[PDB]
């Protein structure tokens, strides 16, 4: 190819274009779902004060 | 509570005269000082994120060619600079019953007084740099140019001062003057003793002192622009931009806790337990001057200027000093204090060994001189990051 | 959906605790021995 900011050619990798062509923010495609209590699902609820 | 404390208002001495036939507001207090830079610099939209200013720079070019000569290739270029806001803030405290009473309208009056102090702090940070937060880029006194106006302003501004701008290829668009300048405009006379800036029989106030223009350029007046020995400025005020992320944002509590001491050594007081109300104030200004060299400092009579010369990391080669554009012979980064003095007085014009002064060790010089001083460090073969700045009047 | 034999027991335990509030109101409309009514000067 050519140097990281070559003297005669414009390229996307050139230092001249930092702050443009930034990668787009996505959602987390690998969001592990929150755990939740099993004890509060099996055990009998009573009122409290 | 902690009665008559320096840090809270509690029926201290001030309110000894209250709720009786006190003589209204007084007849002698001056109006609150307006901001100045906020009426001459363009306001630019500022987010809490700060902003990026892009700038073109590439020296793109074309060549003359004969028939059948193969055509040349070229590349443009761009660069960017960031600007950030900085906060300014204060707190004031009073007994809750003092807030109910509001003696001499103090809790109202205080909101005006802090607003003035916060405005003044911005102008001091822009003009003279006195306490400026690290995020502010440049201040007006940091300019490498100065002019005297004493005998008459016309020669000072329109001839000499303008020459010191246009010789640098920088233009003059506004001038900013302190009220203390009025005697040298009133005293600006022709050889017959007629004033220049006012017309016959002399009823009218002198032209620039009505915010009239001088030689096409608007005049901006102020009561507080002067500091040290500088009485005003002339330059391209389009080179300044400022912003404000949000308003003065008064907030209040009867319930928080304050440290009346320091982070290093606390002295906590509960606002609830001592029954005090506190007000919290903040504003979030930002500033950039594109080039501090675009301004002439105005001085009420002639002065010397003094510069800090910084060769930190310089390790090979030589540097070149220049006075009013006349280059010295080159100097080694390791040279003596007296070597630098002998070199600057070896510039071919006007200088002398009795008026010029040089102080400090090798590579860390301080230069005091009757002129604009500039440096070329490109003869340093290793150890870039060298610099020069003004530091005071001489 | 919800399990109706769970709802049976769940609501039955909700009801059976609730009755204890109601006894404190019954004890005014018909005169039970309220503990706070006892005149303290009367000997034991």
């Amino acid at each position: 190819g050519f140097s990281a900011d070559h003297s005669q050619i414009a390229q996307t990798k050139d230092t001249m274009f930092t702050g443009y062509l930034d990668p787009v923010q996505a959602k987390d495609y690998f969001a592990e779902a929150e755990k939740t209590s099993i004890v509060q699902r099996v055990a009998q609820k009573i009122p409290m004060g | 509570s902690a009665d008559h404390s320096q840090i809270a208002q509690t029926k201290d001495t001030m309110f000894t005269g209250y709720l009786d036939p006190v003589q209204a507001k007084d007849y002698f207090a001056e109006a609150e000082k307006t901001s100045i830079v906020q009426r001459v610099a363009q306001k630019i939209p500022m987010g809490a994120t700060g902003i990026v200013i892009p700038h073109w720079t590439g020296d793109v070019s074309a060549q003359w060619i004969g028939e059948g000569d193969m055509k040349p290739i070229t590349k443009g270029n761009m660069t960017k600079r960031d600007v950030h806001p900085a906060k300014i803030a204060t707190i004031f405290v009073a007994s809750a019953e003092t807030v109910r009473a509001n003696p001499a309208n103090y809790l109202g009056t205080m909101r005006t007084k802090v607003a003035t102090a916060i405005a003044m702090a911005f102008d001091n940070a822009a003009l003279h740099g006195t306490n400026a937060p690290s995020a502010f880029q440049g201040y007006l006194d940091q300019s490498n140019k100065t002019q005297s106006i004493s005998p008459n302003a016309y020669q000072g501004l329109g001839v000499s001062g303008l020459t010191k701008l246009v010789t640098d290829g920088k233009k003059w668009t506004h001038t900013l003057l302190d009220d203390t300048v009025e005697p040298v405009l009133n005293g600006s006379v022709d050889a017959n003793g007629r004033p220049l800036f006012v017309e016959s029989t002399y009823e009218s106030l002198t032209t620039p002192f009505r915010e009239g223009r001088i030689l096409g350029r608007p005049t901006i007046l102020s009561d507080h622009v002067a500091e040290g020995d500088v009485v005003g400025y002339a330059g391209d005020f389009s080179q300044i931009i400022w912003g404000q992320v949000g308003g003065l944002s008064f907030d209040v509590t009867d319930q928080a806790t304050l440290n009346l001491g320091s982070q290093e050594s606390p002295n906590f007081v509960s606002l609830w337990q001592h029954n005090l109300v506190a007000v919290r104030v903040e504003a979030e200004y930002g500033l950039l001057i594109n080039d501090v060299n675009a301004f002439v400092k105005l001085t009420f009579d002639p002065v010397l200027t003094t510069y800090a010369l910084d060769l930190d990391g310089a390790s090979a080669g030589n540097f070149t000093l220049s006075l009013d554009g006349k280059t010295s012979a080159n100097i080694a980064y390791n040279a003596s204090t007296a070597t630098v003095k002998s070199a600057i007085v070896a510039i071919d014009d006007g200088v002398s060994a009795d008026d010029v002064t040089v102080t400090g060790s090798a590579g860390d010089y301080t230069i005091t001189v009757p002129g604009t001083l500039t440096a070329d460090f490109s003869g340093l073969t290793d150890g870039e990051g060298a610099s020069i700045s003004v530091v005071s009047v001489g | 959906s919800i399990d109706p034999e769970k709802l049976r027991d769940q609501l039955l335990d909700a009801f059976e605790n609730k009755q204890n509030e109601l006894k404190s109101s019954k004890a005014y409309y018909d005169a039970e021995r309220r503990p706070d009514a006892i005149g303290l000067a009367v000997p034991l």
